[PDB]
RNA sequence: AAGUUUGAAAAGCACUUUGGAAAGAGAGUGAAAUAGAACCUGAAGUCGUGACAAAGACAAUGGAAGUACCUCCAUUUCAAC
RNA sequence: GAUGUGGCCUGGAGGUUAGGACGAAGCUUAUGGCGUGAGCCUAAGAUGGACCGGCCUCUAGUGCAGAUCUUGGUUGGCGUAGCAAAGAUCUAACGGAGAUAUACUCAACAUGCAACGUUGGAUACUGGAGCGGGGAAGGAUUUCGUGCCAACGGCACUCGUA
RNA sequence: AACGUGUCGCGAUGGAUGACUUGGCUUCCUAUUUCGUUGAAGAACGCAGUAAAGUGCGAUAAGUGGUAUCAAUUGCAGAAUCAUUC
């Protein structure tokens, strides 16, 4: 949202102050390469029921459907990735979304919109 | 156990001070069990408040 | 200008086993009393406080301009002081660097890049970028995060 | 508050430490110190005679006019107390001391100690009320001690 | 004597709180706020303690009204066709 | 007055054992727990501890020369060199 | 007191040349080397975890031992002065983790002390101008019950206007 | 002897230093840009399933309506719809 600017100060603010329907574009990720083809478009925002493989950190080559896009701490819920804690329970584990690729898409009617909206042929 | 309470409500109900209120140092537990005025004047006519 | 003086301090006078600096006036708080409009002071005020009618800008004589253009371009033409100066000239064919005027005509950025590589000034390019990095201090934290080298200059007849 | 030292076997020994103890850092310190090379039963068995005032800590450190007892001879001394809230903190310490080495399934009957520190704690302050209108320090001393003590 | 003794011969108030601005500054005998001097019309501003007109000024409480006909000048008095 | 500035992520220490509790001793998480919680780094001053050095009373410190003992320091040398 | 110093050092800028996850800054030293010196450099960290060095020029809120200097922390004095007006408490039982708490020897004393809340007794005090019962001013939940002992009630608490 | 002294290793106390910076300070610019008896600024009291402060709001009370946006909010809980608008 043209956050990056001259000042390092007010960018840091802009992004880190953004508001929710803000969060949104800033947390999105790279579409599959089989996506991209069809749909020409590079990247999406994520969306919950979509399903993403971990390109990066520790869970890279991890395959899930995206249960929750807090955006409140930067982080997407993948079902898959996830953790046991000391009482043997099982807590989903925060990544962030340009650490992963989309691979299928949730497919909404304002979702399709903003998809043809951004094909670039 | 403390019986302040009931030592309280039968200087009330009796219309005297402490000084006066005998409390059985035995039945300990059964004027513990005592905590509203009708119980209390209950245990004053068992005799365990004199 | 009121940084540090808004305060309503006096001094307690010599009578007090303490020195004679302002004190903040009142009590109940931790600054009760404590130093201030001192230079020394925490929370004073500072010694020769910045203005704003600092002598930021000078004068300089319009032929002393001319003079350190001129002897800026004619320094530019011996190949030894642009070497001393840190450039990679190795593999330029000639100084002064003449070329066609048909560069005005490029359209993509390629074709520049091209250019640069024909006539060998992709040295000194590449000179600057491998010297891109992060800035050492606190420019980093202000706006000048990023440093590097200067590279070659290119320079048009007009603004096209 | 880490162990300062490690223990020679740490498979035949027992460790144990408690910090912010509320006694005082002083008395504690004079308490704690003289059991350092003692058996553990015989720490004991001092603790329990300081308590029954037939035996003293020899204050050797923080003794600064304090008064005299004949108790204090044994330990080549002339000044000694009974700091009886600092005896009973640390028979609580040995006390776990000694749990620890039964639960590692040594014997406690020939544990010996072998480590000592007292350490003085971060201070807790209250005010006291003095002449002319004066408020000055009422500060409150706690202290640090960890132990460890190895079969002999 | 002065001083503590005589710290206990100090009963009653002076000053109650003000109906205008609550500062516990209304002068009882006199009928008058030390703070803003209610009940005059105006209230008290004094160049010698800008300090104190900065701590009263505006934008140091809601502005309730203000912040709506702000946005209303900001957009030109817009509405609907 | 006061940066909650733990960590990439709470994965914020299950469970065992001693203790009235606080906590201790184990065990776990983590690359790191001496990163354990208003927790990055952790100085100075002061203090505890183990080892060692000794030392009468010249208040102590200091200067210049040696010597005794020590040295996770440096450098040189090891064959007709 | 003057002046000089291809004299030393600090934050930032314009240039240039380098370093860093195989460990930057910072921090530590019986780590040595170099310099008459300001200081510089290496070594080690069983320190740290992401920046940063040299050189030319520019620039400034640029070098601390002490101003009864400012702020924060510490510290000997020191377990010291003391915690002494208002007389005074004792006893048993119950309650409580607050015990009658023990290597060997050994019958119990000489090895778990001290201090408590409640009830019943005992002794005494206040002595109606009251440590009696109600109000104003002032305070504003301190009132009541249950739970609770970290901090607070300058000793203590199992008690409390906590 | 013991106190005490000195050094080294390891701990405690104490939060300097570095790195970090959604803050301050200062300098420029843009304009159908200047409140109120049509009750302002300021003050007070309230409003959440859970809610002390703060923020937002006013018994329509952490909001109603409209437009755009296009799958949340999030400590827990609750929730028709999983969505052309409703
Ligand atoms: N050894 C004598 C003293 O050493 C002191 O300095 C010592 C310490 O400051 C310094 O720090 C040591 C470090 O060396 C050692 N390798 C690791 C240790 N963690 C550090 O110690 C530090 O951390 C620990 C806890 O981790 C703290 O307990 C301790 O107070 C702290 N100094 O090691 C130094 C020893 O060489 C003083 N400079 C000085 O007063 C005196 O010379
Ligand atoms: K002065
Ligand atoms: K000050
Ligand atoms: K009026
Ligand atoms: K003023
Ligand atoms: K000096
Ligand atoms: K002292
Ligand atoms: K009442
Ligand atoms: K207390
Ligand atoms: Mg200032
Ligand atoms: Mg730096
Ligand atoms: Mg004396
Ligand atoms: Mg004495
Ligand atoms: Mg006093
Ligand atoms: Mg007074
Ligand atoms: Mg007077
Ligand atoms: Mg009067
Ligand atoms: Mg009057
Ligand atoms: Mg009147
Ligand atoms: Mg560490
Ligand atoms: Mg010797
Ligand atoms: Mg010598
Ligand atoms: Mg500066
Ligand atoms: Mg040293
Ligand atoms: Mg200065
Ligand atoms: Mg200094
Ligand atoms: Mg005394
Ligand atoms: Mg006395
Ligand atoms: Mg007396
Ligand atoms: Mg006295
Ligand atoms: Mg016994
Ligand atoms: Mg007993
Ligand atoms: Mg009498
Ligand atoms: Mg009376
Ligand atoms: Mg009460
Ligand atoms: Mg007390
Ligand atoms: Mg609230
Ligand atoms: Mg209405
Ligand atoms: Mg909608
Ligand atoms: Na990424
Ligand atoms: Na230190
Ligand atoms: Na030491
Ligand atoms: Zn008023």
């Amino acid at each position: 949202a043209s956050i990056k600017c001259g000042s390092r100060r007010k960018a840091r603010r802009a992004h880190f102050q953004a508001p929710s329907h803000v969060r949104r574009v800033l947390m999105s990720a790279p579409l599959s390469k089989e996506l991209r083809a069809k749909y020409n478009v590079r990247a999406m925002p994520v969306r919950k029921d979509d399903e993403v493989i971990v390109k990066r950190g520790t869970f890279k080559g991890r395959e899930g459907k995206v249960t929750a896009c807090y955006r409140l701490k930067w982080v997407i819920l993948i079902d898959k990735v996830n953790r046991e804690k000391a009482n043997g329970s099982t807590v989903a584990v925060g990544i962030h979304p340009s650490n992963v690729e989309i691979t299928k898409l949730k497919l909404t009617h304002h979702r399709k919109s903003i998809l043809e909206r951004k094909d670039r042929s | 156990v403390s019986l302040k309470l009931q030592a309280r409500l039968a200087s009330s109900i009796l219309g005297c001070g402490r000084a006066r209120v005998w409390l059985d140092p035995n039945e300990a537990v059964e004027i513990q069990n005592a905590n509203s005025r009708k119980s209390v004047r209950k245990l004053i006519k068992d005799g365990f408040i004199i | 200008r009121l940084s540090g003086m808004n305060h309503s301090a006096h001094s307690w006078g010599t009578g007090r086993a303490v020195a004679r600096i302002p004190r903040i006036s009142g009590g109940g708080t931790s600054t009760s009393g404590a130093g201030a409009f001192g230079n020394m002071c925490r929370g004073g005020r500072m010694f020769a406080p910045t203005k704003i009618f600092r002598r930021w800008h000078r004068k300089i004589n319009l032929h002393q301009k001319r003079f350190a253009v001129v002897s800026a371009l004619a320094a530019s033409s011996v190949p030894s002081l642009v070497m001393s100066r840190g450039h990679q000239i190795g593999n330029v064919p000639e100084v002064p660097l003449v070329v066609e005027d048909s560069i005005q005509g490029y359209e993509k950025t390629k074709e520049a890049m091209a250019f640069l590589k024909a006539i060998a000034a992709i040295d000194d390019v590449n000179r600057v970028n491998d010297s891109r990095e992060i800035r050492a201090g606190r420019g980093k934290m202000r706006n000048r995060r990023y440093v590097a080298r200067r590279g070659p200059m290119l320079v048009m007849p007009n603004n096209k | 508050t880490h162990y300062s030292r490690k223990p020679q076997v740490s498979s035949k020994s027992a460790k144990a430490k408690v910090s912010d103890l509320r006694c005082h850092y002083k008395n504690t310190f004079e308490t704690a110190n003289v059991i350092n090379g003692m058996p553990l039963r015989k720490a004991q068995q001092l603790y329990r005679q300081v308590l029954a005032k037939t035996r003293c800590i020899p204050f050797k450190r923080y003794n600064g006019k304090i008064g005299r007892t004949a108790q204090a001879k044994e330990w080549g001394q002339t000044k000694g107390r009974w700091p009886r809230k600092s005896v009973v903190a640390m028979m609580s310490l040995l006390k776990n001391a000694e749990a620890n080495a039964i639960e590692k399934g040594l014997d406690p009957n020939q544990m010996v100690i072998k480590h000592v520190q007292v350490d003085q704690a971060a201070r807790m302050r209250r005010r006291t009320y003095r002449a002319h209108g004066r408020i000055t320090p009422y500060m409150c001393s706690p202290c640090h001690v960890q132990l460890f003590m190895s079969e002999k | 004597t002065k001083g503590t003794t005589s710290m206990g011969q100090r009963h009653g108030r002076t000053h109650i709180l003000c109906r205008r601005c609550g500062r516990n500054s209304y002068h009882v005998q006199w009928e008058r706020c030390a703070a803003c001097a209610y009940p005059r019309a105006s209230r008290r501003r004094y160049n010698w303690s800008v300090k104190a007109i900065k701590r009263r000024r505006t934008g140091t409480g809601r502005c309730r009204y203000l912040k709506v006909v702000n946005r209303r000048i900001a957009n030109h008095f817009k509405t609907p066709k």
